[PDB]
């Protein structure tokens, strides 16, 4: 066994890489497997990711919303873009990070240029809209904010230091050194 | 050159030439034609011909606004090709002097784009590419003397015309047959 | 085991990957098998693709329409093009989809400029007609629209929510979360 | 340039070279001579010398409209290769004044092209692919004199022509012998 | 070339294009453009065409301290597009002097840029990325006749203006109607 | 087994290429299993990086710091940019290295030019310098140093050799050959 | 050219740009340029104007040993961009004729450059480095009159100039306001 | 078992790729699993190796010199640069090398331009220095030269056949041919 | 298995690929477990190779040369450059080939051109120069011709027959077909 394996023994996964179809079909299969196996125990899901990905971040955020098992999403080094909406996506109470892990709110945005006429590039802007507002509206329930107010934050790039995101709301416990190390 | 030779000798007989894309360097070098040929004479005509396959909305802007503020009047002329910008500059000519060769075809269609960025700066091109879209099919709808819900009707896909078809729809006032 | 071979087990196929005919022919091979495993117990498919391919698509569209199991289709994140035909492809009565998943149904284009004489060409035309025909009539009959309606519809790209989904009737069930987690 | 030096000598000679494929901006540059000799005497004749690998339809049928609505009668010349839109504009030429060097093979062939995009737009496409395919065999059948459907028929794919062939089909109305 | 013979031509007539993105070749061409004009006549107006997508704000800010130590009213005229550095040298122009034309488009937007190398030479361009920021909104409030406030605030991200949404914002004096 | 699973049965770790997210991922999953082998044995952290990644340096600093069982670092060759901020990140009283290690710190940078905005480029370099101010921190808490002298140190490259590496703090002891071999 | 014909007809002027970065092409080009202008009048001002990013210092210092060995009196021009070896060039000017136009930005940083080989080779290019960076900064210190010791604590990394700041650093001698 | 399994069981270990972090932390990782197995057993170490690399060399470098057993340098075709300050570094006594096997001794390069303000190239060229001056102390305790001899030795390249690279004591024995074979 | 670990189970290493290191040092790992096997009992080497490399030619020649078994050369198709050495390497009595097997023997070369001063171009052409020594001196033991015949031979490329490569010298007998085949 790896240690990744191991700590999917112990109810962890990764995302650790960017949160494309890959790596968000891998955490959907992750997430109902460790559903099926004890779905009243509490799966960890550890966040080191740079993001990426709407429909993909969608994918893994609403498994993790399905499932039965409450989630604990722990940010390591970096929650960026997707991976910050996934790190609020935890249970209340849970949603840990490393006190020096930065976590990046953030738009949408478009990976490079998309060509089209208008009428087919006023339904990809209504679209990057309605995905911006779901990313607003998905980050509102999770901390608390107003939607508004994240608009007003994520308007630019917004680091949030781990102790400064729990006061956003995105974290719960900045969770201390367990022995000094 | 030779063959900015025989440019040069049609703009001494007040031909200019839109023959590629409409781009801002084929676009300063009409408005600079057109700028040119309205301070020589003031009271004769400007031959446009147009071979284009389209091109940008601000460059044919900049050429649309020349041909419009020159007190000559530009003829045009669509020669062979007359698609996007170059259907809009070919409609833009004066009335009475808009002509088709009668084997030149006319694209109509809506603008093309593309969108890039945040979604903050997206919102902003989607609200700007729906200014640019009802202005250019403003102008079609007035060049043509078309209604402008056929104009946004018609040029949302290719629309294609041949020099009969773009003279009923109103793009060109005659077809050239000598 | 992977997780994906623990779906496979519980009966469940990801698509995930986008339909070409690398991931048509692993689909129609996993749905076969599934049918000889049990032919009376459903296959769920998880559908996490943004599309591609209209031979592909009708691949596994017939094979999900052969086998003696009833399709339960369930929308992750995405299904674009080809997956949205698959998402409304399976069974009446299944047919779920997460609560921010997006559903792109879209009229079938070409990749690329192909080339060739006119005479080529209109065989080439007649045929993605032919494939706008043939995915507006398998649309029509799984979501019960009149196939005109969708050609108005599918004329640009028509990203629906999962809650206008099954009001366009792509899906049938919104599918609720199952603990708040 | 030499090159350009030696045209401009035969454009004061009334003698210009489709030489190359013809698109936009071979079909400009004709178009412009073709312009430029029927303002300096409308009554002598054009020799245009045709040694083309064909080019794009609507770059021929600009040179097709500035070679009917010149005055001159454009002497046309199959100079080593007539293929595509170079056959269309040899057979262009006025009737008694299209040649064939001796050597000259006419390439004669339906339009090529490339659909592209959503099938909405493919549709449009394949619409306009037949106008054009079309329009192009009545012109072939109206410069030959061959009927229209022996023009789709001979031009389904390549149709080669030698000097002699292309006299009895109808491109050219002599071959050039001294 | 001929592009060049027109643009000479204009130059003769005291009319020069910044028709490009503002680079430092077309920059060095425009200073070189408007120091030559100042000599000849010190006291006649060039009139500058912006047909531009922006550029270089050093670029631009050579062409505007050329434009404000010529002894000549630069005369400026928004040409369909003067976005970025373009719009900065369209209302750079003399006041009663800077023009669009009816459809040119105006975008205003802060300055672009990039982040390059280690934090210590990164907290000196983002020192100086905070005062080329600040004396750009500083200058297009001072053009504008706008506060630095709204400068700052309206050009934070693109800013689309028609040249009616220019003139009363302060980009231009007038509207070109002839 | 390998060598590299043979000396993770003995409690170590490479760090060995450089700190990317792939590289970090892969360590905090080591110092998570070996936490949960045997919390109360030291782990040990062969370092021979060329450094690089600052999130993903604050991944597996703060995952190093984290775990139960004090972190043992030694640099083998190098430790260049985050790698000696990891070496020093290691246990006082441990953090070996060998006698003819260099340690390169040295301040953050960014590879390559990120474009942007001016009000977005403020943002990435307000990052880049708290990212500077956390190296300076970071390793200033771990070699005793002022914070403002690693500011004045790292302002270049340092590269400091192993004997003046426990003179600057870093390591605690050059360690010495134990037969003449 | 077009762009070529303006800068010619500065030269007549005597007015030279360095418009680019100063690599060897622009330096043979700058320094063919003063020689000859230092033939044709030796006691006229030669206003070299600098729009510059920088360049190769063997460069610069090919321009700086033709400002200095010419008669003439080399004004120099802060046009938008005076960085690296253009900040160089622009204080090698004649002292009360360095001027800095009022938007130009003065960048003042160490030499670039790139170690290569074996380390006996690279123990040569530090050993020359040093040499370089030493009458680099003995040149800035004896241009702009401060201390050698505070011009390489400056140019350290980059060290950006307004063309106020320059002035009082000692880059420039006036700033051109009129 | 391969061939170099088996010949690792035989305490032997290649080197025969180039001197990398790769292959460094490969050489370490079995430097240290053959001191384990019988510290008292002398590791032989084959060298057929280009050379390349400095903070690689000296990781396997120093572990070679760590280690309680004595190592046995083999050069099997070809020592150069790194490589031949690892067939030196062998134990005194043992260092052999193949009759026909070429030594290329050679002063610390920098593959490609590296570039940068003079201020940060005056410290990549004290380091290649002091990698200089490493190369030639290291070299000049295990041949018994005097350093600065090494320094004119490796001015340029010097291709040491191993007749003459136990002269220059970079080997002690050519050693003989078994059998004729 | 597969057919080469048969082949190696009954003593036989085929050279096949090109002598580069990565060949080198498998052959030679090849060489020394079966001369650990039974060094009494000859190996048998099968040579398709197209050559190259000159310090891997060295690397398997002496190798072949050290161990204390016979080398039985076969030269299967070609062996070109480096590897009709290794042919003309076996054991004198053994050296096989078969009857269509070209032998292409060729002085050293460069593959490309190294740049460099000329003093340091003066020693890559002084071991080029000694290395072609080398090949001569090996070649003409192995032969029995004079050394000063192979350079004038191996001036160009002399491709040999098997026929013509056993009155050369290279190999000792075109061995014949067993059965009619
Ligand atoms: C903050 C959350 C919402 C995710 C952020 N951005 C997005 O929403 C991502 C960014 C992205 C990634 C890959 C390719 C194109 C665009 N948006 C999308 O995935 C996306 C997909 N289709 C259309 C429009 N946006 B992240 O990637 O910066
Ligand atoms: C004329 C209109 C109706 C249709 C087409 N015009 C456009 O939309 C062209 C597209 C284009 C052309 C050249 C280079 C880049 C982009 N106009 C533009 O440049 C453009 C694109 N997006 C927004 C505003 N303007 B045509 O000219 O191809
Ligand atoms: C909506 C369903 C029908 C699928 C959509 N489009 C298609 O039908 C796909 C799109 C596509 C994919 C790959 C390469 C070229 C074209 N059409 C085809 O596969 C296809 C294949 N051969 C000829 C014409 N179309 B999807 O890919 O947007
Ligand atoms: C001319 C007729 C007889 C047949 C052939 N025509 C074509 O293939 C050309 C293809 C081409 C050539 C050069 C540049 C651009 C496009 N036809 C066209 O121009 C074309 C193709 N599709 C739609 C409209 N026009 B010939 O030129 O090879
Ligand atoms: C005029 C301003 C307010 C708006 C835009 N400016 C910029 O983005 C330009 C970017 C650019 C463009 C062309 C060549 C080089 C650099 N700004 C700059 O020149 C610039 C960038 N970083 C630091 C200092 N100046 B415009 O160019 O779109
Ligand atoms: C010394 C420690 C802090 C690490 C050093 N530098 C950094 O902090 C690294 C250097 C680096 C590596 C890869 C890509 C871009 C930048 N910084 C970052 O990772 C980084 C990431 N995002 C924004 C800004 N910096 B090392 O890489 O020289
Ligand atoms: C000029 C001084 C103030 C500082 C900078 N100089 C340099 O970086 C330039 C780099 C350069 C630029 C263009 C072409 C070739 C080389 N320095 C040199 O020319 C140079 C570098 N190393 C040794 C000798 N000369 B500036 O030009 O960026
Ligand atoms: C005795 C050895 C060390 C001498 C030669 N090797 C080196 O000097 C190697 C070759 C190399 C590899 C990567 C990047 C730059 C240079 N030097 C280094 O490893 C190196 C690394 N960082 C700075 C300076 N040199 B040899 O392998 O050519
Ligand atoms: C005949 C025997 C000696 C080998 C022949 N040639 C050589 O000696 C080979 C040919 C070769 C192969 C790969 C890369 C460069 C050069 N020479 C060398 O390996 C070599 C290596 N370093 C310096 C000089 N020559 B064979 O490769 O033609």
């Amino acid at each position: 066994s790896n240690p990744y394996n191991k700590l999917f023994e112990e109810r962890i996964i990764f995302l650790g890489v960017q949160v494309d179809d890959a790596s968000a079909n891998d955490i959907m299969a992750q997430l109902l497997v460790l559903e099926s196996l004890d779905p009243d125990r509490d799966i960890t899901m550890y966040i080191n990711s740079p993001g990426g990905g709407f429909t993909s971040l969608m994918a893994i955020y609403d498994t993790m919303q399905y499932v039965r098992a409450d989630i604990q999403t722990v940010c390591l080094g970096q929650a960026a873009s997707a991976a910050a909406v996934l790190l609020a996506a935890g249970t209340p109470g849970k949603r840990m990070a490393l006190p020096n892990a930065r976590v990046l709110i953030h738009q949408p945005s478009l990976s490079g240029v998309i060509q089209g006429q208008f009428s087919d590039l006023e339904i990809q802007a209504a679209e990057i809209e309605r995905m911006r507002t779901l990313m607003e509206t998905t980050l509102a329930r999770h901390t608390g904010k107003d939607a508004g107010v994240i608009r007003k934050d994520t308007d630019r790039d917004k680091i949030l230091t781990a102790e400064e995101a729990k006061d956003y709301g995105i974290i719960d416990t900045v969770l201390e050194y367990r022995k000094l190390s | 050159s030779l063959t900015d030779s025989v440019y040069e000798r049609l703009l001494s007989e007040r031909i200019i030439f839109l023959g590629s894309e409409v781009n801002d360097e084929i676009a300063n070098r009409l408005c600079a034609q057109i700028l040119l040929l309205a301070a020589e004479d003031a009271s004769k005509d400007i031959s446009l011909y147009i071979n284009s396959p389209g091109g940008s909305i601000s460059a044919g802007m900049a050429i649309y606004d020349t041909m419009v503020l020159a007190p000559c009047d530009i003829a045009t002329y669509a020669m062979g090709m007359a698609a996007s910008m170059g259907e809009f500059l070919l409609a833009a000519g004066t009335k009475g002097k808009r002509y088709a060769l009668p084997h030149a075809r006319i694209l109509m269609h809506q603008p093309l784009g593309g969108v890039t960025g945040s979604a903050a700066d997206i919102a902003i091109q989607a609200e700007q590419f729906a200014v640019i879209k009802k202005e250019m099919f403003r102008l079609n709808a007035e060049f043509t003397g078309q209604p402008i819900e056929r104009i946004e009707a018609d040029s949302d896909r290719d629309r294609w015309f041949t020099a009969a078809e773009a003279l009923e729809y109103g793009f060109v006032d005659h077809i050239i047959t000598r």
